[PDB]
């Protein structure tokens, strides 16, 4: 519903692959992790905690899927790329 | 065409897309996808020139 205010710059980098509308950017464990703390008392990841620790890779990754319709984003501790709809929900594998 | 994984770019290998790296983390995995398509291209010519 809000937009995400922005935090100055130096934003992670996205690539662009016009090749399906995708895009990849590498966010790590931490990222993947954090959200999937975010995700579990009803919080939100797309804009909610401005003032994160970790809020620069949350913030362009809501622009990236504005911008692309199947982002894919890759963590670390499997390095698997989950898809937009795949990164819609904020639950990636596993665990509470 | 038949050396074409079907979400590429058809003509360019590209290091970031993980389409082309076939899912492969880290440069030390990175690379052996442009080994195993180095191998795919050079088959391509036998299909060809026979």
């Amino acid at each position: 519903a809000k937009v995400a205010p922005e935090p100055e710059g130096e934003l992670p980098y996205v690539h662009p692959l016009p090749h399906r509308s995708s895009a990849y950017i590498w966010c790590g464990w931490w990222v993947m992790d954090e959200i999937q703390k975010m995700t579990e008392e009803g919080k939100d990841w797309k804009t909610d905690d401005p003032d994160s620790k970790y809020y620069l890779h949350r913030y362009t990754l809501q622009k990236m899927m504005k911008d692309y319709p199947e982002v894919d984003v890759q963590e670390s501790r499997n390095g698997y790329i989950i898809h937009k709809t795949a990164l819609e929900t904020g639950i990636i594998y596993t665990y509470p | 065409g038949m050396t074409l994984t079907p979400g590429s770019k058809a003509g360019v290998f590209d290091f970031q897309d993980p389409i082309d790296i076939r899912g492969a983390r880290w440069a030390g995995e990175s690379f052996k996808a442009l080994l195993f398509q180095i191998d795919k291209e050079a088959v391509e010519i036998a299909r060809q020139t026979g």
